[PDB]
């Protein structure tokens, strides 16, 4: 889908004044959520015209942690703090083995005595 | 090109008027034998293929005296070919020759020596690929000039005339004669070369697998750089070490498989099966 | 100490009595050869047996059926193609018409010719395969032929003419490569008196030979140990001081492709920036024997065009090995200023 015209900051504006011409059709006082979602249903006809992320995660962290190393060898330790310091979620363990699990059935990874090996 | 082999089921149309001209052109055998005896060599041109009409000529006829059959439509034969043939069987010949020039004198000079000697000629296709050369069809034209020999000839090419020249004219002594018999080409069709990717892709390893769809995947996105292949195949964690993506480089290139000369379409069929 | 030698003798190359995880293929050959007893051709990755299998079938063969005759042949003893033909016929004794005479005899014993690694059978025509194909399907034939090929386009390549005529089609079989539990079946049948190995070997070539090789060199580092995961692991990384005039060199070069971007860089200009950087640190016959010996450390790869200018350079490593190579960061610092 295409758009017929750019989106602005007077868009916010055309939002707020049909909002306040929708809350004007009715007699009353205060501005309701159906009030806003009349203009929102409205802008989005007349503009528009014709897990996984666990996943991707452990991998880029993986990436990172594997070639911060330079080596096929790395801690347990550092693993695990680098793993969850740069990331805003320290993962669960049990979905992490897991996701090596699965990879190990993928052979890509190995884990021996709390040391990984690609 | 391997449905072909199943094609052959499709019966053919009108086959009564074909009868009745195959049964008119039989009937020229003895006027031919006739031209050819007193010296003439004759071209066959038409339409159609007319290899069944010489041999059934052969078969009729030429059941009892010596003859030769060249069919030159097949890739691999040269003049050489056939003047070995007849020095070991014509004359039973099995000493080298030093050059095809002193083979065709000897053959000459045998010939000339021997007045009992009568030899056929039935040469298929002879606008073929490997006979256009102007040294086969003067080597051709000097044999022919020997009255010991007769010469059938066929035309299939639309640029024949160009072949002969005054001279060779005069030393090949045409005659022609018109008998299109509209009929398949399909033994001439066969010998001539106008599936191997799967099959050399299924006993390799997975990781080669994986890194030939990826190379063929980004060919069919617009030929790629080494080092971002490299990277990219880092990325997938099929490739341990630069040495390694060499290795298995040379081992596509060993099959002759940066760009893939592999046609669009034959790839986006192959990445489904 | 025993111990040792015996595991090295038993997993060393030699043919062993038995093959374990090729049951299917053996038994696709045993019931093609009864059937034509009472065209093969078997193509397959280096190190999958098969002239092994092939040899262990046919000896069994021999043992339990008589009344054919068994010819082996290498291609690699014949310096010719063509050489071909006298060899077969010295081995069952114009010489073309005689094999076909004797060939196509009314009565005689069956013949089984194998001519292993058959992809060395090559022609400048094709006409030596053409011919050996043909022939078993020739009038009053006994002839079952079998062709060894490491090459998998043989049937494809070489033959579309089989192709065209369809009784003259061979049988094909492959041989597809180890999985890592039919190694480690093997393997345990070598000592009846591990899992790493065979994966590795498995994911890289598959070749049970390389495998032997692997647990072989590992007993023999851990007998020296003795007599003075971990080895495993140690020789496979194994396999799989520099002058200072060459580090200068080599840090020179990677200054100009940086600098100049170029894949390949002449060898004048990479002489020019050797001095400046032997003048900056106040360090051409020396530049190309050091060039040289660094293509012979495999370093570096030398396109070599007959003069000493045109002969070209070109690195072989990632940059970070290169850096993690160098065990000094004081010199890096100093040549990047």
């Amino acid at each position: 889908t295409a758009r017929t015209s750019p989106v602005t900051a007077r868009t916010l504006e055309t939002l707020i004044r049909l909002a306040t011409a929708h809350a004007k059709a009715r007699m009353s006082k205060t501005v309701d959520l159906q009030d806003a979602e009349e203009a929102v249903e409205l802008v989005q006809y007349a503009y528009f015209k014709k897990s996984e992320s666990r996943l991707k995660a452990f991998k880029v962290a993986l990436l990172d942690v594997f070639r911060e190393a330079h080596a096929q060898s790395i801690g347990m330790n550092r693993l695990t703090e680098s793993i969850n310091r740069d990331s805003e979620e320290p993962f669960s363990s049990v979905e992490i083995q897991a996701a090596l699990s699965k990879m190990q059935d993928d052979n890509q990874v190995m884990v021996s005595e709390g040391i990984i090996f690609l | 090109q391997t449905l072909r082999n199943l094609l052959s089921k499709v019966s053919p149309s009108f086959s009564a008027e074909l009868k009745q001209l195959n049964q008119q052109y039989e009937k020229l055998f003895h006027k031919w034998m006739l031209q050819l005896h007193l010296g003439f060599n004759i071209v066959l041109y038409g339409l159609g293929s007319k290899r069944d009409l010489l041999e059934r000529f052969r078969t009729t006829m030429l059941q009892d005296s010596i003859h030769v059959v060249i069919n030159g439509f097949f890739p691999g034969i040269s003049v050489k070919s056939v003047l070995n043939s007849i020095t070991e069987e014509v004359l039973d010949h099995m000493g080298t020759f030093r050059s095809i020039l002193d083979q065709l004198d000897w053959i000459v000079n045998k010939f000339k020596e021997d007045s009992s000697l009568e030899l056929f000629l039935l040469i298929h296709n002879l606008d073929s690929q490997m006979l256009r050369g102007e040294k086969s069809q003067q080597i051709i034209g000097q044999l022919s000039s020997l009255h010991n020999i007769y010469l059938i000839a066929s035309i299939d090419h639309l640029n024949a005339p160009l072949m002969w020249d005054h001279a060779k004219q005069s030393l090949f002594n045409w005659l022609w004669y018109e008998t299109t018999t509209y009929s398949p080409y399909t033994e001439e069709t066969s010998y001539e070369n106008s599936s191997s990717l799967t099959h050399v892709l299924r006993s390799l390893t997975p990781n080669a697998r994986g890194i030939f769809r990826l190379l063929i995947k980004y060919q069919l996105d617009n030929g790629l750089s080494f080092q971002d292949f490299y990277q990219q195949c880092r990325e997938a964690f099929l490739v341990n070490s630069d040495l390694t993506l060499r290795a298995q480089l040379t081992e596509f290139r060993d099959h002759k498989l940066l760009l893939i000369p592999v046609d669009n379409g034959t790839l986006t069929d192959f990445l489904e099966k | 100490g025993t111990c040792y030698q015996q595991a090295k003798l038993v997993l060393n190359t030699a043919v062993p009595d038995r093959l374990p995880a090729r049951e299917r293929e053996m038994d696709v050959i045993r019931n093609f050869l009864r059937e034509h007893i009472c065209s093969l051709y078997l193509s397959g990755a280096p190190g999958t047996g098969k002239t092994a299998c092939l040899s262990r079938i046919l000896q069994d063969l021999k043992k339990e059926l008589k009344g054919f005759k068994t010819i082996m042949l290498n291609c690699m003893s014949l310096r010719t193609a063509q050489a071909v033909f006298p060899a077969i016929a010295q081995e069952i004794c114009d010489m073309m018409r005689k094999l076909e005479k004797h060939m196509t005899a009314e009565k005689g014993p069956m013949i089984v010719l194998v001519l292993d690694e058959m992809d060395q059978l090559d022609s400048k025509g094709q006409d030596v395969l053409y011919t050996l194909f043909e022939w078993p399907w020739l009038s009053n034939s006994h002839l079952v032929l079998i062709g060894i090929a490491n090459t998998l386009d043989l049937t494809d390549r070489i033959l579309p003419r089989l192709q065209a005529r369809e009784k003259c089609k061979p049988q094909l079989l492959n041989f597809p490569p180890y999985t890592r539990n039919q190694i480690v079946t093997i393997l345990q049948d070598r000592l009846n008196q591990v899992q790493f190995c065979a994966r590795k070997v498995s994911a890289v070539s598959g070749d049970v030979r390389k495998a032997l090789d692997v647990c072989r060199r590992a007993i023999e580092i851990v007998e020296s140990d003795v007599k003075s995961l971990i080895h495993i692991s140690q020789v496979i990384s194994e396999v799989d001081s520099f002058p200072l005039q060459q580090k200068i060199l080599v840090c020179s070069l990677m200054l100009l492709i940086r600098q100049l971007k170029i894949k390949e860089v002449t060898l004048g200009k990479l002489y020019e920036a050797y001095s400046k950087v032997c003048r900056k640190q106040q360090v051409q016959s020396e530049c190309l024997s050091l060039s040289g010996l660094l293509e012979a450390r495999g370093i570096l790869g030398l396109k070599r065009n007959k003069e000493t200018r045109l002969t070209k350079v070109f690195f072989k490593i990632e940059e970070k090995e290169i850096e993690h190579a160098l065990k000094d960061k004081a010199l890096i610092g100093n040549i990047l200023a």
